[PDB]
């Protein structure tokens, strides 16, 4: 690799560098297994908790999105352009 | 249990200060059907409400009149075995 060359990869949002959501596990209800993080053009908007193997309707910018979670907290939905909500399984769950 | 779950309703309420947060809390906690309410999120403006038979229409209208420009963030059911 000679001097003056450049090299990078595509900039995939990395949840390992995200601080945890500022969550509150309400003691009256089951603890949700997942963290979610909402981004617009790779800029975090907010974050929270949700259930695994489940569903929710979430307002993502200008559009409601029906978000399904699998058992590993991967989140699927029809997100508007430039937006995404990404999940991860909480430590210990 | 399955079929009889609590409601989960999350608002985003842009908050001026802790005084707006206190008002949001007292309002939600005095609303019919509400079991409990918490404020958290990256801006401390995510208002998570759980309960049964909550009239979200009247609740969001009251928050908008008394607290600030509340928006729905989420409507879901609590997952309960």
């Amino acid at each position: 690799m000679e001097t003056g060359n450049k090299y990078i990869e595509k900039r995939a949002i990395d949840l390992s560098r995200e601080r945890d959501p500022n969550f509150f596990d309400n003691p009256g209800i089951p603890v949700p297994e997942c963290f979610w993080f909402m981004f617009k053009n790779n800029v975090r908007q907010d974050a929270g908790t949700c259930y695994s193997s489940w569903k929710m309707d979430m307002k993502v910018g200008p559009n409601w999105v029906h978000i399904k979670s699998d058992d590993n907290c991967n989140l699927s939905g029809d997100f508007p352009p430039g937006w995404i909500v990404l999940g991860k399984k909480r430590p210990g769950f | 249990g399955p079929g009889g779950e609590m409601q989960k309703i999350v608002f985003k309420i842009p908050m001026v200060d802790d005084k707006s947060r206190t008002k949001a809390m007292s309002l939600v906690a005095s609303t019919v059907g509400v079991h409990s309410v918490a404020i958290a999120g990256d801006l401390r403006d995510q208002v998570v409400v759980v309960g049964d038979g909550i009239d979200s229409i009247n609740l969001v209208s009251a928050l908008r009149k008394k607290v600030g420009p509340a928006m729905f963030l989420e409507v879901s059911q609590v997952k309960e075995d």
